[PDB]
RNA sequence: CUCUAACUAUAAAAAUCUCUCUUCUC
């Protein structure tokens, strides 16, 4: 489909008609929908990218952190444990594998799956340290949408890591199965389990 | 006069464990005494506005069940010798009774004010928290 | 193979008093197992932990021991328990301590029974313990009358 | 040293005044050194008037106000921020705080 | 600390002919196939998990989706 | 009975709390353009976000 | 050179303290 001759031969799938930017030349951001009306404008699927790693100034300002592609935030949040703080290449490989797994499990183009998992696992009510010293209490507070996104990412990656620790299963696949559980209300997911626990503590302490 | 069968909610709002108690016009016939400490667990939060909404919503449900549709309000603090000031919660109960279906009219305060008697509890130097 | 809860329904009930074995404490208390009902876990929350002020979190919990408990709202969809420790009446603790030990002995006997017969506890409690609890209100009184009357 | 020329009492020519109990801690204080506030408020808070306004019989109801003085012992008056600890030359200013809104 | 895991072998170190039958008719009905899953079904120890999985790529029983190391991702011939 | 409602913040009423990490805002509901309510929020918000409120009428106050 | 309208809502507990005190004249 319209290949261009040059001195250097770019491969088939890279050169064919790729004015249709894809995540890893595989998964498209088109058709990806945001279910909850709130967290739109807090996830950047509108912006297409060819890799999940773009080192840009995304933390100098108050809110430019939201312009980050959601997949890159997930990547950057995979690397925990201190020892593995850097090595983004490792994180991007793991997330690429996990996208492939989601492509396997329930074909549903994986980006929609991860976005839905992000939306679902957000805790809409949190608690706050309010009780003064003597009669300590737990106050119930509403939560920021951006904080819901960030919290969802953190709980997902924490569940993935704790599933992978000293475990034969790998990080890529544990993350994948957690995302699958989180797309629906599968409470088997650790992330949604913690989200439920937090919601319940907030509710019981209205 | 479109057949609004009337009631009086008579919220008694203290500085702890407020009350909502809907009764007939004469006040002789109670409907859903259900109170603030009915639906909260802390026993410190009995005065909290959330207790007010919970008590108010359930007594409103009982109100619809029985048939009462319109309500007059007798807001009452502890009154007497104690603090003369409406309880923090009862206002939230008023708001909830306004919200949940019930028609409201003729707001009144009936806090019992004494004519200077029955020496207030506490001694001369009073509470010394 | 320990399973098959002590009373009629698997999930706790309204304003019921139980006892808990505690294992783990994260931030807001301890979501830890039951041994009065099946083996499910439950939240003990710090604002509702002890009569005195909560000065220490390690002393009053005693991971791996038996403790009083009351359930407020039973999650009869998935198996969650909201549980309390402070609001149990002083006379209520001891009478539940009975009920709890009452329940434990029947299981202690029927455990030995299952392990020697390799039949899962569920069938034994289905066949024996439940009709006894229905007939005499307690399987312990049924066992005592079994000793006396065949 | 005499802290206040007006002696901080406002009795000045009465011998003795009947005592009045504090509203918070119930400490009895002379009815003149008895810092006192007109607690006039609408029976409903302005934040919740609208719910009342459009969900009530008797179109354009009065929505009355509740009236009462509050009498504090000066200890409560200071701690509950009713009265501040002012400065020296600013003590002899007795005009209320410039009519809070005008 | 104490070896309170109470874990047996929980895998298979050397296969059986019956185990080979298991894996052969097992490629169908498992749409996601990885060395992790193969160990997860108690049937492969893991050292030979990759060995067996690569063997499944003899008749094209399971095509690769991504043949990177550190894992193996495959899906049945359909 | 899951009345998950949405409220777009129309104005931010300062930051409160002993920690100082909570922010009170005035939010106008996405539906029912009439109603506004003041509520607490944890985490950064700016003029235009959409708070997901489980509960609607629990109008919290300034918190110490 | 004409005027007098708004308003909220906290308190748990915290005892004691060994020295060593030293100039201003151009
Ligand atoms: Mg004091
Ligand atoms: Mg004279
Ligand atoms: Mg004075
Ligand atoms: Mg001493
Ligand atoms: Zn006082």
């Amino acid at each position: 489909f319209v290949p261009v001759e040059l001195a250097t031969t770019i491969p088939v799938e890279i050169q064919q008609a790729q004015q249709e930017i894809k995540l890893f030349n595989k998964w498209s951001f088109e058709d990806v929908e945001v279910k909850d009306a709130s967290l739109v404008d807090y996830i950047q699927i509108s912006k297409p990218i060819y890799v999940a790693h773009t080192a840009g100034r995304y933390a100098n300002k108050r809110f430019r952190k939201a312009q980050c592609p959601i997949v890159e935030r997930l990547t950057n949040s995979l690397m925990m444990n201190g020892r593995n703080n850097g090595k983004k290449l490792k994180a991007v490989r793991i997330v690429k594998h996990t996208l492939e797994i989601i492509n396997v499990l329930t074909d549903q183009n994986p980006l929609q799956v991860v976005v839905d998992a992000i939306i679902n696992s957000g805790p809409r009510e949190d608690t706050t340290r309010v009780g003064g010293g003597g009669a300590a209490r737990r106050q119930a507070v509403d939560v920021s949408p951006l904080r819901r996104v960030n919290q969802s990412i953190a709980l997902l990656t924490i569940g993935a890591r704790e599933a992978a620790f000293r475990n034969i299963k790998t990080i890529a696949e544990t993350l994948a199965e957690e995302l699958i559980n989180a797309a629906k209300g599968s409470s088997t997911s650790y992330a949604i389990k913690k989200k439920d626990e937090l919601e319940r503590v907030a509710k019981s302490n209205r | 006069d479109n057949s609004q069968v009337f009631g009086v909610a008579r919220i008694f709002a203290s500085f702890n464990d407020t009350f909502v108690h809907v009764t007939d016009l004469s006040g002789r016939e109670t409907i859903a005494r259900v109170t603030g400490g009915m639906k909260v667990k802390a026993d410190r939060d009995e005065s909290s506005p959330y207790a007010a909404m919970l008590a108010a919503q359930d007594v409103a449900a009982k109100c619809k069940e029985v048939g009462i549709t319109a309500v007059h309000i007798k807001i009452r603090a502890t009154g007497g010798t104690r603090s003369k000031t409406p309880g923090p919660g009862g206002q939230a109960a008023l708001r909830a009774l306004a919200r949940s279906g019930l028609r409201i009219g003729r707001i009144e305060d009936v806090t019992p004010v004494p004519s200077d008697s029955t020496r207030k509890k506490g001694g001369r130097r009073g509470r010394r928290l | 193979t320990s399973h098959c809860r002590f009373y009629e329904n698997k999930y706790p009930e309204i304003d019921d008093i139980v006892m808990v074995n505690v294992q783990q404490i994260a931030e807001m208390g301890a979501y830890v197992k039951l041994l009065e009902y099946d083996n499910i876990e439950g939240m003990i929350l710090l604002s509702e932990l002890s009569r005195r002020r909560i000065r220490s979190i390690q002393k009053l919990i005693r991971v791996g021991k038996n403790d009083v408990a009351v359930v407020l709202r039973v999650d009869k969809e998935k198996g969650y328990i909201d549980l309390s420790k402070r609001r149990v009446s002083s006379e209520d603790i001891i009478k539940c301590e009975e009920k709890y030990q009452k329940s434990k002995t029947v299981h202690s006997i029927l455990r030995y029974c299952a392990e020697k017969f390799q039949i899962p506890l569920e069938e034994l409690y289905k066949t024996i313990a439940w009709p006894l609890s229905r007939k005499f209100g307690h399987a312990y009184e049924a066992f005592k009358l079994s000793i006396i009357d065949e | 040293p005499k802290k206040r020329a007006s002696n901080g009492r406002n009795k000045k020519g009465r011998g003795h005044v009947k005592p009045v109990r504090c509203v918070n801690c119930s400490r009895s204080v002379p009815k003149d050194k008895a810092i006192k506030r007109m607690a006039i408020r609408n029976i409903v808070e302005a934040a919740a008037i609208r719910d009342l306004s459009e969900a009530s019989v008797y179109a354009e109801y009065a929505l009355p106000k509740t009236y009462n003085k509050l009498h504090y012992c000066i200890s409560c008056a200071i701690h509950a921020r009713i009265v501040r600890v002012r400065s020296r030359t600013d003590r002899r200013i007795r005009a209320p705080p410039q009519r809070p809104r005008f | 600390s104490k070896k309170s895991h109470k874990d047996k072998a929980k895998h298979a170190v050397v296969l059986d002919q019956d185990k080979f039958d298991r894996i052969m008719k097992e490629a169908p009905t498992y749409r996601y196939v990885s060395v992790s899953v193969l160990v997860d079904r108690f049937k492969l120890g893991g050292s030979l998990a990759r060995v067996a999985l690569r063997h499944l790529e003899n008749e094209g029983i399971i095509k690769p989706v991504s043949k990177h190391s550190k894992q193996a991702i495959y899906t049945r011939a359909t | 009975k899951t009345p998950v409602t949405l409220a777009k913040v129309i104005k931010v009423l300062g930051r409160t709390g002993s920690r100082g990490g909570v922010t009170q805002v005035r939010v106008e509901f996405l539906e029912d353009t009439t109603r506004t309510i003041v509520r607490n929020v944890k985490g950064p918000v700016r003029e235009g976000d959409i708070l997901v409120l489980m509960e609607s009428e629990r109008e919290a106050r300034r918190l110490r």
